[PDB]
């Protein structure tokens, strides 16, 4: 090591903390991935990485959004209700529970969110809502097909992560908001199967087809924004001064003709004696 | 800095390793064999060979006596079925003194759910006996427990010793728009570096074992594993701190068979060319704390020859299997400096990625 | 502004139809019964 | 920009105001024109313009980016008035040239 150098001068920054409202819309998906054999087994019924854009009226002007949705540290269990072919052996199932958590980026258009770089600090005021998890059958080439009933879980907004990952001399953002998740009634029965009435949003039918699962919150921002203030500029930087105008010459004239009052004659004399020139006549004006 | 958050993969490990099919496979020590059958008829044999022909047979409710001939053992004889529960099934032990010898039978079994225990300890045969949901765990005194082969006829499970109050339930009940300035405007500088500093990890593993015999392995994955280390740079004692994982390997399972003693492998984590290995560094150093509002960043970590690892899959008996091949080396992926503001602390995070690629020999 | 990564894994070796137990079933449509046996005896009886 | 937002140079206004005019001489890929050469002082007016992404806002003048602002043409109506001397020798036959 034992070596470092300078880049450029010194640069003028301020912190700054950004309000906005954020809306937040983001479905879920499900891999459901069906294994070999006869058709029964599963490899991994799992949430996928799950992306959109919407359009929201934030602040009165159109704001664009991505929006990518995935969830991480989930519970997979098992079931082998008989190893043989025509029987039904799950690798995994996916459900959602305490020891999971949501993780959600977010990539809007507006001014500060493109300013979010260097940041310092991040509240973010959102709102806990419920998510249930839907119905799905589970397809098999005999017998009738296993089905998903009921279930809850809720989302409670936790600590914001945001990430650069450095490429040569690049920085790609990479924004996660979290959400712990808590399990809520109703529960989660699946047919055919050991299951009854267990908890948890499983890698089915979280989405259940709502529209979207609209979060609408708060985020104070407080990041190191650039600026110069109203400085750096040249120093007569603004919109053409008019000039003042001048005056009536008739007036002028007028005032002009008044002022013959205060003359004196010997000095007058001696005024026109002394020959002005060029010089004498523009110097004291 | 220090923090980690990285952590998928969770597993599940069968309780009491699945199901199994009829087949002559028989309980440990300290593993009770629990069966569960579709339809009546035989459920069990424990032969020793030597001296033990017990026979745990299926009878349906509301049954009086009646001789019918079985295929036991390979000799067909008449035998007496009867029950006296009207709505419990029964499990009837049939015991044979001897080959030549008449047959008798003992140990009336009441339950509804169709689901009863064996075992073999402190010299005798721990059978449940008894009606629910008192169904006791009555014993047979012989020789030679460990040998009884138990070829079985319905569905089983396999429970450790310690749950039997686990078996007594089985068998009794079944299974705004607004932005305000905070801070004047202030002197900043972007700053160069030119400095090479040593990097050194270890790994970890989530070795997650099905409940019961062992040759049924849940998931073997990867473990965050956190470690602390001193390191000399340039004249600089730095304490250099640890974390690792890993993610978007590829997974393989196998099957010797779909019973107990047949080696069953569910998931198993390996690194391949799709997996990056994520490492985070913390150090106290000035660059490091310095590290926060970063501009640019680039790390030129050369490869690292990395060898699988080589153990011995822990089975209660038989052979043991193991792994050996399969080398992988690490090139750089990027960094990423993540900052987690929490309520009222920020958890800056920093994690190189490196993508493993894999080479021979094979694994 | 785009993306991260997720933590995930791929799926693990599940198109391995593994030992299927000996029993009577009835094989579906294109679904070939290899077999793994050992010592002299029967294989295989198929009844209809 | 390969990558990242786009800057981009918005704004910035000028009035053209006339102050004297003289001849000279346009030419063409063919001949050559006596065309009249008028000179117009500039005035900055309202429209700032900025360069986004950047720390040069509000600033004053016309910017060489897209001055034309899609306009096809700009345009100056008016009049102006010549005294052109004709070499005459008669009291009629004033040269048309």
């Amino acid at each position: 090591a034992n070596e470092d150098i300078v880049i450029s001068k010194t640069s003028l920054w301020k912190e700054m903390q950004y309000n906005r409202d954020i809306t937040i819309r983001f479905k879920f998906a499900n891999t459901i991935i069906k294994s070999g054999g006869l058709g029964y087994k599963w490899s991994e019924i799992s949430f996928k990485p799950a992306n959109y854009q919407y359009t929201y009226t934030r602040d009165g002007e159109e704001v664009t959004a991505h929006t990518t949705c995935s969830v991480n540290g989930m519970n997979d269990f098992s079931f082998n209700g008989g190893y043989l072919p025509t029987d039904f052996v799950v690798s995994k199932f996916e459900v959602i529970k305490e020891n999971s958590y949501v993780y959600i980026d977010y990539w809007d258009d507006s001014q500060a969110f493109r300013n979010v770089v260097y940041v310092r600090s991040l509240a973010a005021n959102l709102n806990s809502v419920m998510c249930t998890g839907g119905s799905y059958n589970f397809s098999l080439p005999v017998g009738q097909w296993p089905v998903l009933t009921g279930g809850a879980v809720s989302l409670h907004s936790a600590g914001v992560t945001l990430s650069t990952q450095f490429t040569d001399f690049v920085s790609l953002n990479s924004l996660r908001f979290r959400f712990r998740l808590a399990v809520e009634e109703p529960h989660f029965k699946l047919t055919r199967t050991r299951l009854d009435r267990l908890y948890g949003l499983p890698a089915a039918d979280p989405n259940n087809g709502k529209e979207y699962y609209e979060i609408a919150g708060r985020f104070s921002l407080i990041s190191l924004v650039p600026s110069n203030d109203d400085y750096q500029t040249p120093i007569a930087n603004s919109v053409t001064v008019r000039q003042d105008l001048e005056r009536q010459l008739g007036e002028l004239r007028e005032e002009f003709n008044a002022l013959s009052q205060e003359i004196a004659m010997s000095q007058l004399i001696d005024l026109a004696l002394l020959p002005l020139d060029m010089f004498s006549m523009f110097s004291g004006i | 800095w220090g923090p980690g958050e990285i952590n998928d993969s969770t597993t599940v490990g069968p309780l009491l390793d699945g199901p199994y099919q009829p087949t002559t496979f028989n309980p440990p020590v300290d593993y009770w064999m629990l069966l569960a059958p579709t339809t009546p008829g035989v459920i069990v044999e424990g032969t020793n060979n030597t001296d033990r022909w017990l026979a745990t047979i299926l009878i349906e409710p509301n049954v009086q006596s009646e001789n019918r001939t079985y295929t036991i053992f390979g000799i067909q004889e008449q035998l007496t079925v009867s029950n006296t529960s009207q709505d419990q099934w029964k499990f009837i032990d049939v015991v044979k003194t001897t080959a030549n010898g008449s047959i008798g039978q003992y140990g009336p079994l009441l339950s509804s759910p169709k689901l009863y225990a064996v075992m073999k300890h402190n010299e005798k045969l721990y059978t449940y006996e008894g009606q629910t949901p008192n169904a006791t765990t009555a014993h047979y005194s012989t020789t030679n427990y460990d040998s009884v082969n138990m070829t079985a006829f319905c569905d089983f499970y396999i429970i450790p010793r310690s749950e039997e109050s686990k078996c007594t339930e089985y068998i009794n009940n079944g299974l705004a728009n607004e932005d305000i300035v905070i801070s004047k405007t202030s002197l900043w500088k972007e700053m160069q570096y030119n400095r090479d500093i040593t990097i050194r990890f270890k790994f970890a593993n989530t070795i997650i074992k099905s409940g019961g015999l062992g040759y049924k392995w849940s998931e073997i994955s990867f473990k965050p594993a956190n470690y602390q280390y001193t390191y000399t740079r340039d004249g600089e004692e730095v304490t250099a701190h640890t974390t690792c994982s890993v993610n978007g390997m590829n997974d393989f399972s196998f099957n010797g068979g779909y019973l107990p003693t047949d080696f069953v492998v569910s998931k198993f984590e390996v690194i391949k060319e799709n997996s990056y290995v994520y490492i985070d560094y913390w150090d106290d150093s000035q660059a490091f704390r310095n590290v926060v509002y970063v501009r640019s960043l680039a790390a030129n970590l050369n490869s690292v020859m990395c060898t699988g690892g080589s153990y011995n899959f822990s089975l209660p008996v038989g052979q043991w299997p193991v792994l050996t091949g399969g080398a992988v080396s690490l090139h750089s992926a990027g960094v990423t400096l993540s900052t987690q503001f929490t309520d009222f602390v920020s958890l800056n995070s920093l994690r190189f990625r490196f993508r493993l690629a894999v080479e021979e020999p094979h694994f």
